[PDB]
């Protein structure tokens, strides 16, 4: 009735009169315009000089409303393009926001909290600015109660949604101090059950477990391996893709490291995740089968016990284009370090069919790895007096007009590899 | 999950 | 052989 639809231009009157209370009126006026605009006029905000007004407010103890009303807009102008964060930023936003968090009123911490997740998420300088502010202390106390149930759920929700981004961006990583302090608050939200904490909880340790081994050591000996494979097998599909990327980049580290997410028994969901209707879940999970496959032997002898290698020989018969291109990825490692024996059960599930199928496509890389699995597969036929057998097998089902072809190719390393296949074999 | 959130309405 | 995240 009163504070609806203002322009800008009287919100400034407003907020530049000597009168606490048409300031407030004036700064909930801005808060409803850029919390009920879609296409909220952020810049016409920043440019009329009102940012460092609604800093100063944060500071009003003794008026709690005009806190919360200009928390509420700062928090939204903070929400937009990094240049709108930066005007919040150099206002002196971060500063106030943190002394917010001590509040006695529940919704005006929250906003702080909200606030400084926007900060934080805009990229690592500004991650790593709220961390120097001292913004990790006030955030992990607000969590300092014996059962996390006994917090509201929008409270909490917003609590973990601002941790994971003080967890997030690489160039560079959070520094590791601010990561051992919030890794064992992250470990108990983990175990929280509400799925939107369950789920922004998996996204704070998959941004963790990016990048170099040192990291997943880190994130592994906190012991969250088995609690991260419980949430593969979730039904909710917003928990299942963190913690299937979390998963996935633990296994690009050590083969110690890997062997942790098989103990856990991880490998048992791949069935549903390789067959997955979510073309996403499909390409991470089968990136994930060949990091796997880029393990040990033994490694590789327990995705043969799981019984997975019919679900990456029909990951690469039918899947999206960039699922394919991960099967076969899996299928060069797989073939590169696996035994004999290990290759030629392989083969017997069926591999040589669609691995000629995927010659067809115009796109190089695929092509070189699929050149490099013959060839492997090839060697292990070599050790076996079996090139015969394998020959015809590719001869037979279009193999060798695709291998042909690729003599003539534009690419030394297609060529190559080729030409010499036909040279070796075909014969 | 987006980086940024707008608290809407 | 393995390969991180882009």
């Amino acid at each position: 009735q009163g504070t609806v639809n203002w322009s800008v231009e009287d919100i400034v009157k407003g907020i530049n009169s000597n009168n606490l209370e048409s300031q407030l009126q004036a700064t909930q006026a801005a808060r409803k315009l850029l919390s009920r605009e879609k296409q909220p006029p952020i810049d016409n905000i920043i440019r009329a000089g009102l940012i460092p007004k609604f800093v100063s407010f944060l500071g009003k103890t003794d008026c709690s409303p005009i806190q919360f009303e200009s928390a509420w807009a700062l928090t939204n102008i903070a929400s937009g393009t990094s240049e709108q964060t930066k005007a919040v930023v150099d206002g002196g936003a971060i500063p106030a926001f943190i002394s917010l968090l001590a509040s006695p009123h529940a919704h005006i911490s929250e906003q702080a909290v909200w606030a400084l997740g926007n900060i934080a998420g805009d990229g690592s300088a500004f991650r790593d600015l709220v961390i120097k502010h001292g913004a990790i202390d006030p955030l992990l106390a607000l969590l300092a109660v014996p059962d996390l149930s006994t917090l509201a759920c929008g409270y909490l929700r917003n609590l973990t949604w601002t941790l994971s981004n003080l967890c997030r961006n690489k160039n560079p990583a959070p520094p590791l101090d601010a990561v051992e302090q919030i890794l064992p608050t992250l470990v108990r939200l983990l175990h929280h059950n509400d799925p939107e904490v369950l789920a922004d909880s998996c996204w704070a340790i998959s941004y963790l477990t990016d990048g170099p081994n040192e990291r997943i050591e880190m994130v592994v000996k906190k012991g969250v391996v088995p609690q991260l494979v419980k949430l593969l097998g979730a039904t909710e599909l917003p928990i299942v893709t963190p913690a299937l990327r979390a998963i996935g980049n633990i296994v690009t580290g050590t083969d110690e490291q890997t062997q942790k997410v098989i103990d856990a028994g991880a490998l048992a969901v791949f069935p549903s995740l390789l067959t997955n209707p979510k073309t996403n879940i499909q390409k991470e999970a089968t990136w994930t089968m060949s990091n796997i496959t880029a393990g040990r032997q033994d490694q590789i002898q327990q995705v043969v016990n799981h019984g997975l290698v019919p679900f990456l020989v029909g990951v690469l018969s039918k899947a999206d284009f960039k699922t394919q291109k991960e099967a076969a990825w899996a299928i060069t490692n797989y073939t590169s370090g696996g035994t004999v024996e290990q290759i030629v059960y392989l083969v017997h599930c069926g591999i040589i069919e669609p691995l000629m199928n995927l010659l067809s496509a115009k796109d190089t890389k695929i092509i070189q790895v699929i050149l490099d699995a013959i060839s492997n597969i090839f060697q292990a036929a070599e050790k076996l007096g079996e090139t015969e057998k394998l020959s015809i097998m590719i001869e037979e089902c279009g193999g060798l007009d695709k291998i042909e072809a690729l003599q003539r190719h534009e690419n030394e390393s297609v060529y190559k590899a080729s030409l010499n296949l036909i040279e070796k074999y075909f014969s | 999950p987006f980086k940024k959130k707008r608290r809407e309405a």
